[PDB]
């Protein structure tokens, strides 16, 4: 639900031989660029390279964001894909370089299967046995079981104020106690499964999530209690100490087979918004052996770099970083391709369009940017709906285009300049 | 004082968005930060590798029981065939899980470890005019710090004392309106949510409220 | 199985390819060519390993694609983990929690290692019984032997507040810092249903009850941040505290490290600080480096830059390499020349070996000819791209016609700029 | 340690004798 | 021993009793005029009479500005504070620029404070009170003194204290046979622990079974502690202590930390004046050295007007490098040395000269002597010859790599071949600039 600008893109739409089709999983046209994206998507699936970088280049509206999203769709949910805007690097809490490194680490994932168990039920009895252990009885709709519990866990029970008739979820490996409520009969339903729940959680994490969880301590009950109360900003992790140690432990678990590394993608939009010190950090950073594949997108040609105030470079990116990057060019659509895109968007968005309405809307797309023809569909359909019709008749597009101006027409109006 | 202190209101599920019991992963296998004040270089590098308790030895101590000590002296129907099988089955499960957890709870070593930090950590007032605690004149830093330099740092206690005469006279500003904490937060909350905040406030106000007693004259 | 570190840009450089006479080989352990530059790098590597003199600074200069970063990785792999090698980019000092100067100081001190050796008497054993009346007795066991100890009040207070219990494998030192080691394997079956997250079950020790711990560990001198706060090791896991006082950095930590060195409890092993893309520094940072290099225990600086006569950041002035003349006066400059038709082909061959790609000699010829026209760094990328385009074609060796399949998909800076005739 | 073993042996002999 | 740095060879200004230089005294060669000048300012420091006086070491890079600036530090010895800072250290995130300047200004003013303390210690063997005649009506048990017997490794002595010590002793809860500490003037009793002669044999206790003290039962010594005024300031700004919940600003590090005149002057100069005029402490006004001063902001340069005009200021050595140059923080104001004319009106300028080839051979020889190199006269001459073409510092820096080539080649000293080889492995600034000018 909730259609969005790219929600028709279901994949790159290559065939089994690589070559792009004229129209496929949402995408239409961009034969050469979709072919190039299809070549790099197997670089991603290979899990073999590190820090490889791609620049999707071309005018605004030529599908470059759409191709990056098509890659993300082509892969699925089993590998990470991190959207960032180059504008996002200007953090006020964190130095730009560290925002950039954090995002480099969001894009490396780690799958890990824990067969784990939790004991839950209505507690029928507690007896501690200086406490050697605690015997606790738990009841569910499938019977009762008597548990022996590690005496350290006996602290948690008293902290949660559990007593017989409560429903609790004592977790086997952590020893963590959560009091889910009072039992229904006295409030939460008596759990309807077995008292000893066991399941293989196969859910995955990322390197950055790990770093963040290791940045700050938890618990302690001493001076640390007050660290549980201050405002909690983010701070930089340490390159040659902590995040490297994280690498060591992750490698230890990969060797044991407990975890599997899934290198993902970092997709940076509006890369021209990065500072020059960001560009140069970036081209010191994607030469590292642990980096993801990084996809850059830029929609402006030869212009001045940020933070230099006079240095001009193609695509707004310094020649240093434009080396060590593979450029995929995207190009402007023909009227036929724009007609097809408008049709695909309409049928995605739930709209019916009469053939003559579609043809003139595409002609609008020739006088004006494609994205604007795509804008007009929903309000035109809304007018048609308010005139009781199902289809967009030409009477509606060729009139809704008078209420709303495009960039060029409104600029011509602004040329009265007072 | 305004009883019109506002209280925010929310849904149950909103206050329960970031909880899940048997779909979340165990992060206890990754937390290096939790070792540093509590685990030793020797423990991880030297003891555990030698005294690693294999599945074997714990299945062994699950054999016939051990006999009692003797410290006093001084001289200087029937049974279900399937029931016993199930008991055997879950005893085996139990022991294999002791192995799994006892291995997993000692799997990674400290970044530094307690003795490294102890070696590096200097006596607490690192570069001050005033010395650290000294056991006595038998050890060097007793004979390096003068008392006359100590009389000049004027710990916050004498700051309060010597200001007390003007604290009594010149502190008179109050906010024209006052309200209880920033808001209350009503809902159909998670049951554990309230006990934990109350326990945390107990844990705070028990420790450093006596430390706020010196500020009481100003407050 | 794929691990954290996989095939990156400088992955093939397993060292600096030099003879015992520091004479570089035509092709050796990963590195190819740059005979002059690699001999110079070997010499500064040797003065790193000697360690006798302080604050030496070398600038690896030259065009993009010569091997400045490659040479730095060669130096870093030739040097063992024993000597701290700190790599940063000049862009990493532009901090928000620190100034340029303090961050640069911290990097300098991160490049100095300190090998702690610590030597402590320890009592270790399984607790058989504890008694408390305040005074009591404690019965400790090792698989060899058992003993009583009598407890004073401080020891008792750190048994009770530690909640030590019968069966705990406990460990106690002189000037006690008692830490609980393990849990007995007899007081067991506790995980019939659960264990505490910190609990372990591995078995009680053997041999004598009293032993000696030797512990050796390299901290960096940046362990100054271990004494900048009340609880302070945390700040080595979140960068945390920012401008720690110079009055404790330069006298207290250095003085105590000298005392450790003289007693024999430590030893400084000075390492390397490699600032890549060093032209990104501001005149403030450069003029700081001026004095920082003069200091008693600076590491050796290595710098890399690809700039010509360019503006120094923070100024309207222009200078060589974009860094001030008063700092170039303090450097030895190693220049790097580009590769010819002979060495380009060879480093492409090395990269195919690293990425495990097999190419026709025709394909090597084509890829070299393409690299000599647009850019060296681009021919390296076509290797993997052609491998992938040939993998879907049901092939086993990259072929001349496949290099062209890639050469039209991923276009260079040259052709990419040349196609900006559209001016959207 | 071997002294502890010897001492315990002697003690066990005494306990068995009484 | 410690590692060799750029200036490890300079051991003083090299001045004889008339305040001249012979040619190469104490590790410095040449610069006779400049060394005479700061020979005068060394004695300006030693006389302790002036405040806020300032001298600017001005000359081309590599002409010994830093070298003789810290040769002054060698002349003064370690007693007086010599506080070095570079012109780039003023820019900070936590604290305003001019506040860094004030911190450094009174980080350079020392205060060495002398105080005898006298102590009694030992294993306490006797602890008996002394009854006396009833001071008032008949209560009995009037304690007039208390006898306490202390043993050390030297001897056993009995000592009479007045009953207040009996109370303090009991409140300290000491026992016969443990080791105490008594501070004669102050009157404290501190229990440093039960005597080790009652050994921890099976006691596991952590409380120190402290060894029987060595030396006499009574011992006194003059402690002599030197603190900077900045140490006193900082210790008053963010103090320590396990009480007063404000002192539990302990999780937090210390930004915002600009110290205040009310404290700085109103509360801390009085105590220093008191200790000085009482006979307890001596002021040791030192030196603040600011090299690369050209890096300071116009706001900093103007603050230095006020700072240098104070009575409570050190003497300040500035070192500068630039020509007539734009002042930082101004819109294209150009002035000599990169320093505003207004501040140049306040500094005596010492000019450092650019060396002759002969002087450079001498400096190269001294640097080789210091780094531990043996160098042939031919190689020394060739280093001099290639150092006339480029900067002295490059000529000097070629020594160690050339010595490494010599050692690799089995030689015990630098033969001319090795300096030739190194001079082609490495470039100087000028050669590299020509390379950059040729290729794009
Ligand atoms: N090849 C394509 N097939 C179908 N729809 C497309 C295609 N390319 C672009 N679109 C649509 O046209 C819009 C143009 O926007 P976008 O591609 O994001 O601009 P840019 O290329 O500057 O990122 C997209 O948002 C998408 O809805
Ligand atoms: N001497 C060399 N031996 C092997 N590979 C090299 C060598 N020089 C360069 N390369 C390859 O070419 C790439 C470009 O060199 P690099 O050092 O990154 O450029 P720069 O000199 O601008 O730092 C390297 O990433 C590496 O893969
Ligand atoms: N008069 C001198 N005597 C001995 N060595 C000198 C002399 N002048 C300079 N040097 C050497 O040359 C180097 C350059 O002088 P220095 O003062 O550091 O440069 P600057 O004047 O730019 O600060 C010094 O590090 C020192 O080793």
């Amino acid at each position: 639900q909730r259609i969005a600008s790219h929600s028709h893109v279901k994949g790159l739409g290559l065939d089994e031989s690589g070559l792009a089709k004229q129209a496929a999983s949402g995408l239409v046209g961009q034969e050469n660029a979709r072919e190039a994206c299809g070549v790099i998507v197997e670089l991603i699936k290979s899990k073999k390279m590190a820090g490889r970088a791609v620049l999707l280049a071309g005018p605004p509206g030529t599908g470059k964001t759409a191709l990056a999203l098509a890659i993300a769709q082509e892969l699925g949910s089993k590998v990470p894909f991190c959207p960032m805007v180059g504008s996002e690097v200007y953090s006020t809490e964190i130095k730009k370089t560290e925002v950039l490194m954090e995002n480099f680490r969001r894009a490396i994932g780690l799958r890990i299967k824990e067969t784990k168990e939790v004991y839950e039920g209505e507690v029928t009895e507690l007896t501690p046995c200086t406490i050697s252990h605690v015997i606790i009885g738990l009841k569910t709709a499938k019977g009762t079981k008597q548990l022996k519990l590690d005496p350290s866990i006996f602290e948690s029970l008293q902290k949660e104020r559990v007593e017989a008739g409560d429903v609790i979820y004592i977790e086997a490996n952590s020893g963590a106690v959560k009091r889910q409520g009072r039992c229904d009969t006295y409030y939460v339903p008596l759990p309807k499964g077995d008292v000893h729940k066991k399941k293989e959680i196969i859910q995955d994490v990322t390197l950055h999530d790990l770093d963040v969880a290791n940045a700050r301590p938890q618990g302690g009950q001493d001076i640390l209690s007050m660290m549980g109360q201050l405002m909690k900003p983010k701070k930089t992790e340490i390159t040659d100490k902590l995040r490297g140690e994280i690498n060591k432990v992750v490698n230890k678990y990969i060797d044991q087979g407990i975890a599997e590394l899934v290198p993902g993608v970092l997709f940076v939009d509006e890369v021209h918004m990065l500072d020059i010190e960001c560009f140069t950090y970036l081209h010191r950073a994607l030469e590292s052996s642990i980096a993801p594949i990084v996809i850059f997108a830029s929609n402006r040609g030869n212009c001045v770099i940020r933070g230099t105030e006079d240095i001009t470079s193609p695509h707004g990116i310094p020649l240093d970083l434009l080396d060590r990057v593979m450029i995929i060019r995207t190009m402007l659509y023909t009227p036929q391709e724009m007609k097809q895109i408008i049709k695909i968007r309409a049928q995605t968005e739930g709209i019916n369009i009469s053939e003559e309405a579609l043809n003139h809307l595409g002609e609008i797309g020739t006088k004006t940017t494609l994205r604007y023809s795509v804008q007009l569909l929903t309000p035109a359909n809304l007018l048609a709906k308010i005139n009781g019709k199902d289809s967009i008749e030409k009477e509606h597009v060729e009139e809704i285009s008078e209420l709303f101006y495009d960039a060029k027409s409104s600029a011509k109006i602004l040329a009265d300049q007072q | 004082i305004t009883p019109g202190i506002c209280f925010s209101t929310a849904s149950l599920v909103l206050r329960a968005t970031d909880v899940h019991p048997l779909q979340r992963i165990d992060m206890g296998r990754f937390d290096l930060i939790g070792l540093e004040g509590r685990v030793s270089r020797y423990e991880a590098d030297t003891f555990l590798p030698r005294h690693r308790l294999s599945r074997r030895v714990l299945l062994e101590v699950a054999t016939a029981p051990d006999p009692p000590p003797r410290p006093k002296p001084v001289k200087m129907p029937f049974y279900l065939d399937s029931l016993e099988e199930k008991r055997k089955r879950q005893r085996s499960e139990r022991l294999e899980r002791i192995f799994q957890l006892s291995e997993a709870h000692g799997a990674l070593a400290p970044v530094y470890g307690t003795e490294v930090l102890d070696f590096c950590t200097l006596p607490q007032p690192v570069a001050s005019p005033i010395g650290p605690r000294s056991p006595g004149p038998s050890h060097p830093t007793f004979w390096t710090y003068t008392e006359a330099a100590h009389r000049a740092v004027l710990f916050p206690q004498q700051r309060l004392d010597q200001l007390s005469e003007i604290i009594e006279r010149f502190i008179f500003v109050m906010p024209p309106v006052e309200a209880p904490p920033p808001s209350l937060h009503a809902c159909h909350p998670p049951p554990w949510l309230a006990p934990r905040q109350a326990a945390f406030q107990e844990q705070l106000a028990s420790e450093l409220w006596p430390r706020a007693r010196p500020l009481h004259r100003i407050v | 199985v794929t691990r954290i570190e996989r095939i990156g840009a400088h992955s093939h450089i397993r060292g600096l390819g030099l003879d015992d006479a520091l004479e570089p080989r035509q092709a050796s352990q990963g590195m190819v060519g740059q005979l002059a530059a690699r001999r110079a790098a070997g010499v500064v590597l040797e003065m790193i390993r000697e360690g006798k003199i302080a604050g030496r600074a070398v600038l690896i200069a030259g065009q993009p694609g010569t091997g400045k970063t490659a040479i730095a990785m060669g130096m870093a792999q030739a040097l063992g983990p024993d000597t701290p090698f700190t790599a940063i980019a000049g862009s990493e000092i532009f901090s928000l929690e620190m100034s340029k100067t303090e961050a640069l100081t911290q990097a300098f001190r991160r490049s100095i290692g300190v090998r702690i050796k610590e030597e402590t008497e320890i009592i270790e054993g399984e607790v058989v019984e504890i008694q408390i009346d305040k005074v009591g007795k404690l019965t400790l066991k090792t698989t060899e032997m058992e003993t009583i100890y009598d407890l004073g009040t401080k020891m008792i207070e750190s048994l009770t507040k530690d909640k030590v219990q019968a069966g705990d494998v406990i460990t106690i030192d002189k000037a006690t810092g008692k830490i609980s080691k393990l849990g007995r394997s007899f007081t067991r079956a506790r995980d019939y249903d659960a264990m505490g997250s910190q609990t372990k079950f591995v078995q009680c020790p053997d041999g004598e009850l009293q032993k000696r711990k030797e512990v050796v560990h390299t901290v960096s001198l940046h362990e100054i941040d271990v004494i900048n706060s009340r609880t302070q090791g945390f700040l080595a896991l979140f960068s945390g505290d920012t401008g720690e006082i110079k009055s404790e950095v330069r006298e207290q930590i250095n003085a105590k490290v000298a005392e450790w060195r003289e007693e024999g409890k430590a030893e400084i092993i000075p390492g390397v600080l490699f600032i890549d893309e060093v032209h990104m520094l501001d005149i403030e940072s450069f003029s700081f480096l001026n004095r920082a290099l003069e200091s008693d225990m600076a590491p050796v600086l290595i710098m890399a830059t690809n700039r010509g006569i360019t503006r120094i950041r923070g100024t309207s002035y222009q200078s060589p390499h974009g860094i001030p003349i008063d700092l170039l006066d303090r450097l030895l400059i190693v220049s790097t020349t580009p590769y010819s038709e002979k060495d380009t082909k060879q480093i492409l061959r090395i990269r195919c070996e690293e990425e495990d790609v097999e190419m026709s000699e025709d394909a090597y010829t084509v890829l070299t000819r393409i690299g000599l026209e647009t850019s060296l760094r681009y021919a390296i990328q076509l290797i993997t791209a052609a491998s992938l385009v040939c993998r879907k074609r049901k092939g086993t060796e990259v072929q001349v016609d496949d290099i062209k399949r890639v050469y039209s998909l991923f276009l260079d800076e040259s052709r990419s700029t040349q196609y900006m005739k559209e001016y959207q | 340690a071997r002294a502890f073993k010897i001492i315990r042996e002697a003690y066990k002999k005494y306990i068995t004798a009484h």
